[PDB]
């Protein structure tokens, strides 16, 4: 059926079989095989943090059956902003040990390419994978790549930038589910950040990082 | 059975891969002129058998690589990607997950479901019902989520595009999509066409 | 390799040659065969009287294209005529290409060879054609090494040979793998010959035919309406066309579109046209009355 | 055919076999010459600038 | 590639353009409403040779316009 790829010789011509999907190398290159847990011990303290970022992801991906009895919606994504060094590549790592699922490695840089209106075509080929490998949880890192999205820009303003910045919201819009990818995004600030991306329901929960407290510079030492 | 299909295979072999084109512009009965899809225009023939009456500049026609005569009549021009669009109709979300928009929802019924059984009502006006149809506003209230739900209700034939990665650097390849969408509709009448994310574009 | 075999010379017949023109004309592009009905006469020569066709299929020069049910039909009634014929051969037409054998086409030349050795395969070329000759060439069909050895010329002695390209290296290379052209000779005489000549019989009243005298005028009136515009180009050509080099003369004099050419001819169709009509109308009225 | 195909900064003609020259093509062109040619600019007499 | 294309397109354009004169046919008629998304090599002339001007409309201009569409 039309769009679906399928192999013609190049010498004559017949459609020798049927060929399945295929993803562009771009994309590829940048997962992971899964990479090994630092868990929940190793970044000390943060364990406020811990807790909402446990309830909003882990459970619902495990227990999904109860989810569904709530009747709740499992999370679009979820956010953790705040300045740097506060662990959130390790809790990350411990994320993906609690639920048993593939944390698909994504490069806010890498979505935005040096071909133009294939850089958008990037965007959808990665959440569309991320549904083939099973429920997924996709660690984007650095979203403020993508774009930021208070155009007038009555001169340029690049814009293989903001097909990508639209095409990420339709993703995470209903039209594909939002209920099997989950986001972890992880950003330094949401200053640089515009609000439709943020919302409420592309991004559910609003986890802040603050600066290890005594107790847990001791912890992590 | 499976000589029947091993049968076809043979008759691309004997043209030597066959070539889609268009008829361009008819010269005389025997001589066509066709724009190829494939790149040169040619000039053609035809077979004894197949008429000349059927091919059309509206439609296109197959060739024979080897010796550019007009083998048979194939159907009119439609691109892979609107073929997907139109099947994407339903995409989910009832009419009870879009309410309290509901007087917002009693305007865009004006416009898009009234024309489609009676285009009679605003002729009785003597206007022409308004052309385009832009829904704007802050995010999260669900712009895209209205234009779908109703599509999906009624079940009429909608296309559903994604405009935020129909623009691509192939020059030429990106204007027959958004042609071809337009075209469609005039034909699959009454349709409604709803292009999401066209900030892009 | 050492074999000790002899050519087939392919007499065709006028009435043969025809008709193979006229299948091969009809099934474009499509590729369509038949087979050919003859005697065997000598001791190479294979003479074509009549052909038939095998049905036309895009599944055609095949053996499948071969269909069992006309070939029989044919034969039985053929008994009847005080004719039956042999199979000398068949005949194909490739019009989606030149005359160079297909890979199909290829094995079916073979099982015509198995019944029999005298035969032929001719390919017939009429929009794959560069000759108003008739493209038409001749194959037994043997294998690569014979032509490699050199054995393939020993083997094909009787024979003349020729080479032409309706199509380039590629179709020159397949000719010489076959069996390069084997001669054509044409069995006709002259009451074959005159049936071809022939018109129209009805040249009786349309010598004598003219046409109206408003009719006359017209064509006059027409003429000499058209020379008035060609003239003003004439008096410069007259004046001048030193130059002898087409380019330049073309753009200098109006050479290209020139007004000696066309009102010479202008003088002539007219001249001609009012001496017929004028010549007739007189004959006529003298012999009538 | 032609030895003036060896020349440099000739326009030449090619006949395909392997891509080999055939003979050098008499019309040329610069992209200079094309730039005043496609613009047609309007050129003007003394009298109109004049007074 | 893509912006080579249009660069190409244009300069044919412009070569045939210029082959009008000669012949009675009269030439292109185009419209710039923003000149500034436009090249002022194709507003220069000497193949232009009539300008026209639209400017807005006044009061009375406009109230006649009015009329004819309701």
């Amino acid at each position: 059926k039309p769009g679906d790829l399928v192999g013609v010789n190049k010498d004559s011509y017949l459609i020798l079989e049927t060929l399945p999907t295929e993803y562009d190398s771009r994309v590829k290159a940048m997962e992971v095989d899964e990479r090994p847990t630092e868990q929940y011990s190793d970044i000390g303290g943060l364990d406020k943090q811990i807790q909402e970022l446990v309830e909003a992801i882990v459970l619902p991906m495990n227990h999904k059956e109860k989810f569904e009895n709530l009747g709740i919606q499992p999370p679009k994504g979820v956010l953790m902003y705040g300045p740097p060094g506060t662990g959130k590549t390790l809790l990350a790592r411990a994320c993906a040990a609690q639920t048993k699922a593939t944390f698909l490695k994504l490069a806010g840089p890498q979505l935005v390419q040096m071909f133009i209106g294939d850089g958008a075509k990037l965007v959808r080929d990665a959440f569309a994978l991320a549904k083939e490998k099973a429920p997924s949880i996709i660690f984007i890192d650095e979203l403020d790549a993508i774009g930021t999205k208070r155009f007038d820009s009555e001169k340029a303003g690049d814009r293989e930038v903001q097909r990508t910045m639209l095409e990420l919201l339709n993703q995470l819009d209903g039209f594909q589910p939002n209920t099997q990818v989950k986001v972890i995004a992880a950003t330094n600030r949401v200053d640089i950040l515009d609000p439709a991306l943020l919302r409420s329901g592309r991004l559910d929960r609003k986890i802040e990082f603050p600066m290890p407290n005594e107790e847990a510079r001791a912890r992590i030492m | 059975k499976q000589y029947e299909k091993s049968e076809n295979d043979l008759k691309a072999l004997q043209s030597v891969g066959q070539i889609v084109g268009e008829v361009l512009k008819q010269l005389t009965e025997e001589k066509f002129i066709v724009k190829a899809t494939n790149g040169p225009r040619y000039v053609v023939g035809c077979r004894r058998q197949l008429d000349k009456s059927k091919l059309k500049p509206g439609t296109r026609v197959a060739l024979d690589m080897t010796t550019l005569t007009i083998m048979r009549y194939l159907p009119r021009e439609v691109d892979p990607l609107v073929y997907n669009m139109s099947h994407e109709d339903p995409g989910n979300v009832s009419y009870s997950e879009i309410g309290g928009l509901s007087e917002q929802i009693r305007e865009l019924r004006e416009v898009i479901e009234l024309p489609l059984t009676n285009p009679e009502l605003f002729q009785r006006v003597g206007i022409i019902p308004p052309k385009g149809c832009l829904l704007y506003g802050p995010p999260g209230t669900g712009k895209t989520l209205l234009a779908r739900a109703v599509a999906s209700q009624l079940d009429c034939n909608f296309l559903k595009v994604v405009s935020s990665s129909i623009v691509d650097k192939y020059i030429g390849e990106s204007a027959r999509l958004i042609r071809e969408m337009f075209n469609y509709a005039r034909d699959h009448q009454p349709c409604i066409i709803f292009m999401d994310e066209i900030d892009a574009i | 390799a050492p074999a000790v075999d002899t050519a087939e010379q392919v007499y065709i017949s006028s009435l043969a040659l025809l008709k193979m023109l006229k299948h091969g004309r009809a099934g474009v592009p499509m590729e369509v065969m038949g087979l050919m009905l003859g005697e065997f006469v000598d001791d190479y020569t294979v003479r074509v009287i009549d052909v038939f066709a095998m049905p036309q299929s895009g599944t055609g020069v095949s053996v499948e294209a071969v269909d069992p049910v006309f070939q029989a039909k044919m034969l039985d009634m053929l008994k009847q005529t005080g004719r039956p014929e042999m199979v000398v051969g068949w005949y194909h037409s490739h019009p989606g290409f030149g005359c160079w054998l297909s890979g199909v086409d290829i094995n079916t030349q073979q099982s015509f060879e198995a019944l029999s050795e005298r035969a032929v395969a001719v390919v017939v070329d009429p929009i794959q054609s560069v000759k108003g000759k008739v493209v038409i060439d001749a194959f037994r069909l043997i294998n690569a090494n014979m032509m490699v050895l050199g054995h393939e010329p020993r083997q094909t002695t009787s024979n003349l040979g020729h080479l032409n390209k309706p199509s380039i290296q590629a179709l020159i290379h397949g000719l010489n793998r076959h069996y390069y052209s084997i001669t054509i000779n044409y069995r006709k005489n002259e009451l074959e010959q005159k049936m071809l000549l022939n018109l129209h019989k009805k040249s009786w009243m349309e010598g004598l035919t003219l046409q109206d005298y408003s009719e006359h005028c017209k064509h006059n009136e027409s003429v000499v309406k058209e020379m008035l515009e060609l003239a003003k180009n004439y008096n410069k050509a007259v004046e001048e066309e030193d130059k002898m080099t087409p380019e330049q003369l073309a753009i200098k004099n109006v050479g290209k579109q020139d007004p000696k050419r066309h009102l010479e001819e202008h003088v002539d169709v007219l001249m001609t046209s009012n001496i017929v009509q004028c010549l007739a109308a007189m004959l006529d009225t003298v012999v009538f009355k | 055919i032609d030895i003036n195909d060896v020349t440099p900064n000739c326009r030449v003609a090619l006949r395909n076999d392997s891509y080999t020259l055939h003979k050098i093509l008499p019309n040329k062109v610069d992209p200079l010459v094309s730039l005043m040619m496609v613009e047609k600019v309007p050129d003007s007499t003394y009298e109109m600038i004049g007074g | 590639g893509a912006d080579r294309e249009v660069q190409r397109i244009l300069l044919e354009l412009l070569n045939q353009m210029d082959g009008f004169d000669q012949n009675v046919n009269v030439k292109v008629i185009m419209a710039t409403n923003r000149a500034d998304t436009l090249d002022p090599a194709l507003l220069r002339p000497g193949r232009l040779d009539r300008k026209i001007e639209f400017p807005l409309p006044d009061r009375r201009q406009k109230r006649l316009i009015f009329s004819t569409i309701t």
